[PDB]
This record gives structure tokens, C-alpha cells and sequence, in this order.
């Protein structure tokens, strides 16, 4: 295991080759449902044209959506080269373990997961494709799918875009614009970090 | 509480643990008296001019029968071919049973071919509660189906059930509950319906009925001024 690392910058100008390859990206992206949201958003071409390519050789990738997001995020994850394996939802209970609150009252979030290439060491069907849990938080998903996928990738190397500060977990590296400065570890990324940011 | 991690210990799935699954009775008691008589009529709807069902219809209930709902079948090949369009009213809407694969995706692809935009994803929740305990693609047990909502033209998301007996294809019916108090319209069409679905203010329509009462004429005439524009939540008009 290896300590949360973590790198405020803008995911859109960042050079994420440095960083190399994840057995899981995960991304709770701001997308622009333009409800004149209360925090910054990416445009669509922003979103489509985000480097994730990268990041992987093979493995999964844990996209959140809503609303639109849910044909955008498909088409995000079609573009990216990814296939749609499964649909995790999130039931939002309160301390009591009641439901709570678009024709409908959404009592559920949606997480999108995609694969890439051929994987293999993956405790496929470990878990099942529904998370209960309260909303201890505001905007986040719950520590269930930390729990999730560490069952289901044990050990790799992960990374999270648009993760803010306590979505920061051991054996992830997490990127986002309100993250406290820089924080690495993994000393062939402080090499290749140093090197191509000669002063950050 | 991790319910994840607790699932993984026993096979107790999250959605076992969820306790509770100024009355709403006038609204169903509205949808009562406005309902139609049921109707179905047996159909192999692969063989069948789609066209020859009118007048258009204002809800729609696609729950055509998967390979996979199994552990005649309709692919998604067979279903995207369905020229559902030509029977939708100009404002209509539309809930496709998807079950839990390709069909989340190739659902939306068949709403956007027949003109609609998915605006709600209502999911079946299985619980496993009298049996603690896949797909070679899938990477977690699937333990949900999906329902899309879509709309032509300008209750919560969920439904919590056990899992049925294995191999029996039935929805819940909470389904029809979920159509029924959104007032959508009086003509409602259920495709790939059973003997078993046949239901009041609905046309039935599948290979499987074993009876017919359906005749066109008579089916419209139950929408004829001054009856064609009610919600189904109204009142009739003596
Ligand atoms: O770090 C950044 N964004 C942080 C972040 C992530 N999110 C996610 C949500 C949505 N929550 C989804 C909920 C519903 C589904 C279940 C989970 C919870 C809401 C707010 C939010 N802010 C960031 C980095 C960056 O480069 N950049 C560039 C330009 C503009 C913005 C911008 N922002």
C-alpha cells in the first residue's frame, strides 16, 4: 500500500504521460449540465477531449453521471476506446436506512464501467453492481467504492481526475483543482515530474 | 456500515438491508374510472404490420423478451427494427426494459432511432433476502434490471422486489403504478405483454396471449370526442 498522492493543476493542461499507467482510472467529472451549476464545469469538447487514452494499456475505468451525462459519459467512454462492462448504482439512504430525495425523485447516482484492452489478475464478480449508503457528504460518492474496486484491482496502481481533497486514498494518485499543492511519492513519477515542470 | 464489503463476507446484497419498501387514492380511483376496458390481441409482432394498431398511442411498454432474461428470443438486432415511431403519438413516451448488458446502451441507441430522449432510468432492485448468495464482459454480480423512461413531443426511480424464481421473465408490477400516476394518456400499449400482464386502461399485444378481443374500430371509438385528450387522472365528461 502507498500513501493518498495528490497534484491540484487544471486536468485540461496537464501533462498526464508523466504519471504512466493505471489498472483503474476513476473520474467524478463537473459536467456541464447547464443548470448554472454553483462550481466550474467543463464544456462537452472539454470532456471529450480529455487525455485518458493515456493513462491505460488495459484495465477499467469507474465514470460517475447524471442528467445528459449519462449519453455523454457513454459517448466520453466510447471515444476514450473503453467498452461499458456494467452500471453501478449508488442508493442513498439516510441514518435510518430510508430513501431519499426528471419526472422522478432521483434516489439513486449512476457510475459507468468501462474496460479497455485485456485484463487479467481482476477478482471479477467480487462485488455486486449495487452500493447502500448514506449521504454523509455533499457533492461525493461514498468510501463503498474505494472499498469496490481495491477488492476488485488489490494493490495496483490507480488514478481519480476531478477528485477533491478527501477523495485522496492509499494507492491513488489524485488530480483536481482544489487539492493542498503537490504531494508525490512514487519516485519514477517525481523524476519525470521534476524533469518536465523544471519549476512546477 | 459497509454493505459492499458485508455482501462479500455473507451474499446478503446492499439492497437486502433497506427497511421501509395524505394517500394518493383518488389519483389511482381517476385512472380507474378513465381506464379502458382491457384489450389485448395475440400477434408474432416480427410477422405483424406494426401499422395496423391505431389511433396512435400516447404510452408505450416494450419489455421484449432478452436471450439473456434466460440462464422465440428478440435480440437487440431484432428490436432496433421495430419501427415504433410509426405508432407513437407526436407527444408520446416510452418504457423499454433494457435487463442489465448491452441493452442499457443499445436502449438508448433504439430511443434516439424512434425519436425519443431518455429523461428518466427507473431501476428493478433484486434482493436475494431467501437466498443469500454472471456474463464472461461483466466485472460485479448484476443484481438490478433497467427501465428506460423516454418522451416525444416537449413515485421515486427505484422498485425494490426479490429476485424472482430463476428463468421466471416477469416485471414488477410497480411498473404500471409508475406509468398510470404520471397521467400521460388513455391509449396504452403494452408490447410482448402475457396472459399474465393483461390489464385495465392497456392494450396487450404479443405472441404469447392465448385469447383476442382487439378490433380497431371499437378501440378507437373509446377516444372519440369527447374522451380523446383526457389524462387517464381526469374525470370522464357525462
Ligand atoms: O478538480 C476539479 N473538479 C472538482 C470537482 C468534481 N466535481 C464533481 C461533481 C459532481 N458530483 C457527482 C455526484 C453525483 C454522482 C455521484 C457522485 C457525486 C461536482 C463538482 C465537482 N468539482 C476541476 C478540475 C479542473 O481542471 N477543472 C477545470 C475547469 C473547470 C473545472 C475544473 N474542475
Amino acid at each position: 500500500l502507498f500513501p493518498p498522492q495528490w497534484i491540484c493543476c487544471d486536468i485540461r493542461y496537464l501533462d498526464v504521460s508523466i504519471l504512466g499507467k493505471f489498472a483503474v482510472v476513476m473520474a467524478d467529472p463537473p459536467w456541464d449540465i447547464h443548470m448554472e451549476l454553483p462550481y466550474g464545469t467543463l464544456t462537452d469538447d472539454e470532456m471529450r477531449r480529455l487525455n485518458i487514452p493515456v493513462l491505460q494499456d488495459d484495465g477499467f475505468l469507474f465514470l460517475w453521471v447524471t442528467g445528459r451525462a449519462m449519453e455523454l459519459g457513454r459517448e466520453c467512454l466510447n471515444l476514450w476506446g473503453y467498452e461499458r462492462v456494467d452500471e453501478i448504482i449508488w442508493v442513498k439512504t439516510n441514518q435510518l436506512q430510508r430513501i431519499i430525495r426528471h419526472w422522478l425523485n432521483h434516489g439513486k447516482e449512476h457510475c459507468l464501467v468501462g474496460v479497455k484492452g485485456n485484463p487479467q489478475g481482476f477478482n471479477q464478480g467480487l462485488d455486486c453492481d449495487v452500493i447502500v449508503a448514506e449521504v454523509r457528504s455533499t457533492s461525493h460518492k461514498p468510501d463503498e467504492i474505494y472499498g469496490m474496486i481495491e477488492r476488485l484491482s488489490p494493490g495496483t496502481r490507480k488514478i481519480e481526475l476531478f477528485g477533491r481533497p478527501h477523495n485522496v486514498q492509499p494507492n491513488w494518485i489524485t488530480l483536481g483543482n482544489q487539492l493542498d499543492g503537490i504531494h508525490l511519492l512514487d519516485p519514477d513519477v517525481v523524476a519525470r515530474f521534476k524533469q518536465r515542470y523544471p519549476d512546477g | 456500515n459497509d454493505y459492499c464489503q458485508h455482501f462479500v463476507d455473507t451474499g446478503h446484497r446492499p439492497q437486502n438491508f433497506i427497511r421501509d419498501v395524505e394517500l394518493i387514492r383518488l389519483k389511482d380511483e381517476l385512472i380507474a374510472k378513465s381506464n379502458t376496458p382491457p384489450m389485448y390481441l395475440q400477434a408474432d409482432i416480427e410477422a405483424f404490420d406494426i401499422r395496423e394498431l391505431t389511433p396512435k398511442f400516447d404510452v408505450i411498454l416494450l419489455e421484449p423478451p432478452l436471450e439473456e432474461y434466460y440462464r422465440k428470443c428478440w435480440t437487440w438486432d431484432d428490436i432496433m427494427k421495430l419501427e415504433i415511431d410509426e405508432i407513437a403519438a407526436p407527444r408520446s413516451f416510452i418504457f423499454l426494459w433494457c435487463g442489465s448488458g448491452e441493452g442499457l446502451d443499445l436502449g438508448r441507441v433504439c430511443l434516439r432511432k424512434w425519436g425519443y430522449r431518455r429523461c428518466e432510468d427507473i431501476c428493478w432492485i433484486k434482493t436475494n433476502k431467501n437466498n443469500p448468495g454472471l456474463d464472461p464482459k461483466a466485472v460485479f454480480q448484476r443484481t438490478k434490471e433497467h427501465c428506460l423512461m423516454g418522451i416525444k413531443g416537449t413515485d421515486i426511480d427505484l422498485i425494490i422486489t426479490e429476485e424472482p424464481e430463476i428463468g421466471n421473465i416477469e416485471k414488477p408490477v410497480e411498473i404500471f403504478h409508475i406509468i398510470e400516476h404520471f397521467c400521460l394518456g388513455r391509449r396504452r400499449l403494452h408490447l410482448f405483454g402475457r396472459d399474465s400482464t393483461i390489464r385495465p386502461g392497456w392494450l396487450t399485444v404479443g405472441p404469447t396471449l392465448t385469447n383476442s378481443n382487439y378490433n380497431a374500430e371499437t378501440y378507437a371509438s373509446y377516444f372519440s370526442a369527447p374522451n380523446s385528450y383526457l389524462t387517464g387522472c381526469t374525470e370522464e365528461i357525462e
